[PDB]
């Protein structure tokens, strides 16, 4: 996920090193990115790395959708991320309405002023609610950064970081074998290796071969 | 099928017969496994297999177990099977009917619920905590969906979620075979329109509807059970 | 009754004595509606109900349900006693209490002569039951291939409809059962024919056995 942190170090990245000047930078930051795409790597893995290099609190979502608002009103730094609610008008467009209100007013607040430094979230949004958020959100302050599909580059480095965590041999190449993880996203290679872990535990080897891998392969492209 | 009992064999048993294991196989929190599924019994038989397969310490604590006046006997409850379990052996809680238990709330005349469902939240964060050498096992099974809270959905909590088939038809062959085994073999006695019947007018307990029937057929003018006390005994529960 | 003990247990001399003694006593039955026939027949003994039949005891006495003796003979596997109650002309189409054959019963032991006996006398291969379901149902809903296999030598049809719709392909395939849906479409199932919950056979199986229903449909 190379591309992916290199286009969120602007966003996320940004606030780490000059959180007292942003006052004095006037180039108008963005209020809020937003990733559209199946969350295979990057609705956890990325906003608690990256946000694990600021140094700073993750407050998590996880009608009980005000006080979490007002908890954030109170901490207000802090990277807030969308996570249950990625999931004609009518009474549940009302009630639904109300967090559409919630939001409207974070960029009533956001956008209307800035009480304090460093407030950066981040958005996160796959279904309709794309058309129907996007036609509430002309791209007027808004960052538009797409969320592709993890690549073969992105499964080099995805599988090292999902690789180092458990064994691995030393006679395995991770080009054929990242080449050869195909489906979904990201998380798919995250279903070969616990999915593979569990055929590590049966076969009851100190280490993992590449054709348990491939194993894995086979088990997740018959699941796909 | 094979699938049940093959997911809880190796997610379950496997991982119990091994010691500080988890941090060298890959580690992974599946310790919660979700049944579901009104139509089928369940629950019974399988804590019985369970219990049956391992020697070990079980905790069968029925979701209701801690509805009482005292608010604060909850915790003290699953603190001691807590600690208990922590330190005799690694045994298996097993909650059922998270349903009652697992709704959400906005108002303050049910504030047992609330303050209940926050000591479920208690323990839900102690589960957090816990992801380290904990030894005990926390099985579930529920028949209804609909309005479970979201943070027991929320993945790595619950990441085992088994369902119940309609027909139960390797169930019934069991359940037949496991009471006439004991009972007098009658040739006469057929399977295949109990087997085919039950598909449509599926129901519980088919063991005590078994028994029942025997219950109809200790006359003694009849020696061995047929047909008439099965329809019969179907007819009446 | 005594005669439920002295048929049941198999005493022969008791027995034989018992009936040269009183004669009623094979005309008499127990609180249940049940002759020494239907317990001598349910256990098995082959030279009672010789005796019982030889003497010209009724072979087609129903009980308070309906269970004529022929269905104990079918089920109970016995070739030599539906031998015995064929050959004394007992209904081939008997009605019991759920509307049943002994086809379904003979069907349900996997009993080959015992379904060549019942069929070449003249039974009906199509028998439905109360619920509208032959034999084919129950035999692919256990698994007897050869049983089904014999339904078909005598030209029987594979596209009972069930009481909710179902075909014997429904169940086959419902069963899990690879070369019996195979040779069910190999020898005329229908696959258009859909059930009170509208879906088709392809859909009921699962991992992609439809695709090879239909594929062995069009070859």
């Amino acid at each position: 996920l190379d591309k992916q942190i290199k286009e969120i170090k602007e966003v996320i990245e940004l606030p780490v090193k000059h959180p007292e000047l942003f006052e004095a930078l006037g180039i108008a930051q963005p209020k809020g990115v937003l990733l559209y795409g199946p969350p295979g790597t990057g609705k956890t893995l990325l906003a608690r790395a990256v946000a694990h290099h600021t140094d700073c609190t993750f407050i998590r979502v996880s009608r009980m959708v005000r006080e979490l608002f007002v908890m954030a009103r109170e901490h207000a730094p802090s990277i807030i991320f969308m996570d249950e609610i990625d999931s004609r008008l009518e009474g549940g467009s009302g009630g639904d309405s109300e967090v559409q209100r919630t939001m409207l007013e974070l960029l009533n607040q956001l956008d209307g002023f800035e009480a304090t430094k460093n407030i950066k979230v981040i958005m996160a949004t796959n279904r309709i609610d794309i058309l129907d958020s996007a036609l509430l959100r002309p791209g007027r302050i808004d960052r538009k950064i797409e969320f592709p599909p993890p690549n073969e580059e992105a499964r080099l480095d995805i599988l090292k970081i999902h690789s180092r965590k458990m064994n691995l041999t030393r006679g395995i190449n991770l080009r054929k074998i990242a080449e050869l993880m195909p489906g979904a996203s990201g998380a798919e290679v995250k279903g070969v290796c616990t999915e593979a872990g569990m055929y590590a535990l049966r076969e009851r080897r100190v280490h993992v071969t590449q054709e348990d891998f491939e194993m894995a392969v086979a088990k997740v492209m018959q699941k796909d | 099928m094979d699938i049940q009992k093959q997911e809880v064999r190796e997610a379950v048993e496997l991982p119990l017969t091994h010691f500080e294991l988890y941090k060298q196989i890959g580690i992974d929190p599946p310790r919660g496994v979700l049944m579901y599924g009104p139509p089928g019994c369940g629950k019974t038989m399988l804590a019985k297999a369970v219990a049956h397969h391992t020697t070990a310490a079980f905790i069968r604590v029925v979701g209701s177990e801690f509805v009482q006046k005292y608010l604060g006997e909850g915790p003290r409850m699953v603190r001691d099977v807590f600690r208990l379990a922590k330190e005799n052996a690694p045994a298996i809680i097993f909650i059922d009917e998270i349903d009652a238990i697992a709704t959400k709330r906005f108002d303050a005349q049910t504030g047992a619920d609330r303050e209940v469902q926050r000591i479920l939240l208690e323990l839900l964060n102690q589960m957090d905590g816990f992801d380290q050498n904990v030894n005990v096992k926390v099985i579930m099974a529920t028949n209804r969906a609909d309005t479970l809270d979201p943070a027991l959905l929320r993945p790595g909590r619950l990441d085992r979620k088994i369902e119940f088939p309609l027909p139960d038809r390797r169930q019934k062959r069991l359940i037949f075979s496991t009471i006439t085994s004991k009972m007098n073999l009658s040739e006469e006695v057929d399977l295949e329109d109990y087997v085919a019947r039950p598909d449509k007018i599926s129901g519980a307990d088919i063991n005590s509807i078994c028994q029942e029937s025997g219950m109809l057929a200790v006359r003694e003018n009849r020696y061995i059970v047929l047909a008439k006390d099965f329809e019969k005994a179907y007819k009446t529960v | 009754l005594m005669v439920c003990n002295l048929a049941y247990s198999g005493k022969l001399e008791e027995l034989k004595e018992s009936i040269l003694a009183d004669k009623s006593l094979a005309t008499r039955t127990d609180q249940d509606s049940r002759t020494a026939l239907h317990w001598a027949c349910s256990a098995g003994h082959t030279e009672i109900v010789e005796f019982l039949l030889q003497l010209g005891v009724p072979v087609n006495d129903k009980d308070d349900a309906g269970w004529s003796p022929l269905h104990i003979a079918a089920s109970a596997g016995r070739d030599e006693i539906v031998k015995a109650l064929l050959g004394k002309g007992a209904q081939v189409n008997a009605v019991n209490q759920n509307g049943c054959t002994p086809l379904h019963y003979a069907a349900s032991k996997n009993r080959h002569e015992i379904a060549v006996m019942l069929l070449e006398g003249g039974a009906n291969p199509d028998a439905k039951d109360h619920y509208e379901a032959t034999a084919m149902h129950r035999a692919a809903a256990k698994g007897n291939l050869k049983m089904i296999h014999i339904l078909l030598y005598y030209k029987a049809s594979t596209n009972i409809q069930d009481t909710e719709g179902n075909t014997p392909l429904h169940l086959a395939c419902d069963e899990e059962r690879v070369e019996e849906a195979k040779l069910l479409v190999s020898q005329g199932a229908s696959i258009y024919i859909e059930n009170k919950e509208e879906k088709t056979p392809l859909q009921v199986a699962k991992g992609g056995l439809g695709l090879i229903l239909k594929r062995m449909v069009e070859g």
